[PDB]
C-alpha cells in the first residue's frame, strides 16, 4: 500500500497519483488548504456536512 | 425503510421528496445544488404532476425548515428502460433556488475513479427515506436511514433473479431485517469519509423488501458523473 492507497495519500478528500507522488483535491464548495491536503468550506452550508444551525 | 434509525436533528439534511398533487409523498430524491434534485427515471411514470419538498422530518407536524418547490426542467436519461431499470437516473432542476438553512444542504459529488477505488471498498453506506417500514406496510411518517454494507459482486449476481447490469450495485444485508422499500425509491444512497457525505448510489428496485438471500439494488451514481455534470449545465 503506497501513496493513495496509504491512508488515502493523507487527504482529507480526493486523491491521485502523478508521478510517484500524491496529489490532494476537494469537492466543489472546498478550497485546498495551505498544506495541500486538507479542504476548506467556501462558504455556509457546504455540500456533505449535517447541519448544525 | 425497514429497520434503521429516525434521522434526527440535521442529520439528513440532503433528503427530497417527490410529492403528488395530494401532498402525498411516492419517491424520495437527493439535493445536489441549489436548483438540482437526483432521482430514479421510473418514479416519473408515478404520478401525473408533482413538486418537490425539503427540510422535512416529521409529515404530521410543521417543524419550521419545509419548502415545497416547483419543477421547470425533468432531465430523464435516454437509454431507460422498463423491462430491466438499466439506466434508472433523472435529473430535476426547479423553478426558485433552494435556501440551505437547518435541516437543508446538499450533498457532495464525487470524482470516479477515488470514488470507485476508496468509497465504495468503505465497509457500509447510508440509504434514507419515507418509504414502508416492512414489506406489506403503510409509508413512514418519520424520516429514517439505515446503514448497508456493500455487498460482493458475484455474490449479488448469483443471489439475484433478475439481470444486474454495469449500471447497478447491491448493498443490505442475507437474512437480517434492515433493507430500504416501496416510496424510497429515487432517494440517496451516501457514504461518509472524514464526517463528509458522498452521493454513491440512488434506491432503484428489489424482490421484495428485507427477504432473505436478497439484497437491495442502486443505481451505480460512479457511471453516470460526466451525464450528471451536462444535465446540471442546461
Ligand atoms: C415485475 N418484476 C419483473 C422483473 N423486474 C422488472 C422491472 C425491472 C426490475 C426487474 C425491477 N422491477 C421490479 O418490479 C422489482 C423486481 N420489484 C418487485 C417489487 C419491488 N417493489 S418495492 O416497492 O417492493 C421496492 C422498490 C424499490 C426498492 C429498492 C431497494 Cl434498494 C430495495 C427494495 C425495494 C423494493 C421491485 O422493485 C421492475
Ligand atoms: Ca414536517
Amino acid at each position: 500500500r503506497k501513496l493513495c492507497s496509504l491512508d488515502n495519500g493523507d487527504c482529507d478528500q480526493f486523491c491521485h497519483e502523478e508521478q510517484n507522488s500524491v496529489v490532494c483535491s476537494c469537492a466543489r464548495g472546498y478550497t485546498l488548504a495551505d498544506n495541500g491536503k486538507a479542504c476548506i468550506p467556501t462558504g455556509p452550508y457546504p455540500c456533505g456536512k449535517q447541519t448544525l444551525e | 425503510i425497514v429497520g434503521g434509525q429516525e434521522c434526527k436533528d440535521g442529520e439528513c439534511p440532503w433528503q427530497a421528496l417527490l410529492i403528488n398533487e395530494e401532498n402525498e409523498g411516492f419517491c424520495g430524491g437527493t439535493i445536489l445544488s441549489e436548483f438540482y434534485i437526483l432521482t430514479a427515471a421510473h418514479c416519473l411514470y408515478q404520478a401525473k404532476r408533482f413538486k418537490v419538498r425539503v427540510g422535512d422530518r416529521n409529515t404530521e407536524q410543521e417543524e419550521g425548515g419545509e419548502a415545497v418547490h416547483e419543477v421547470e426542467v425533468v432531465i430523464k436519461h435516454n437509454r431507460f428502460t422498463k423491462e430491466t431499470y438499466d439506466f434508472d437516473i433523472a435529473v430535476l432542476r426547479l423553478k426558485t433556488p433552494i435556501t440551505f438553512r437547518m435541516n437543508v444542504a446538499p450533498a457532495c459529488l464525487p470524482e470516479r475513479d477515488w470514488a470507485e477505488s476508496t468509497l465504495m471498498t468503505q465497509k457500509t453506506g447510508i440509504v434514507s427515506g419515507f418509504g414502508r417500514t416492512h414489506e406489506k406496510g403503510r409509508q413512514s411518517t418519520r424520516l429514517k436511514m439505515l446503514e448497508v454494507p456493500y455487498v460482493d459482486r458475484n455474490s449479488c449476481k448469483l443471489s439475484s433473479s433478475f439481470i444486474i447490469t454495469q449500471n447497478m450495485f447491491c448493498a443490505g444485508y442475507d437474512t437480517k431485517q434492515e433493507d430500504a422499500c416501496q416510496g424510497d425509491s429515487g432517494g440517496p444512497h451516501v457514504t461518509r469519509f472524514k464526517d463528509t457525505y458522498f452521493v454513491t448510489g440512488i434506491v432503484s428496485w428489489g424482490e421484495g423488501c428485507a427477504r432473505k438471500g436478497k439484497y437491495g439494488i442502486y443505481t451505480k451514481v460512479t457511471a453516470f458523473l460526466k451525464w450528471i455534470d451536462r444535465s446540471m449545465k442546461t
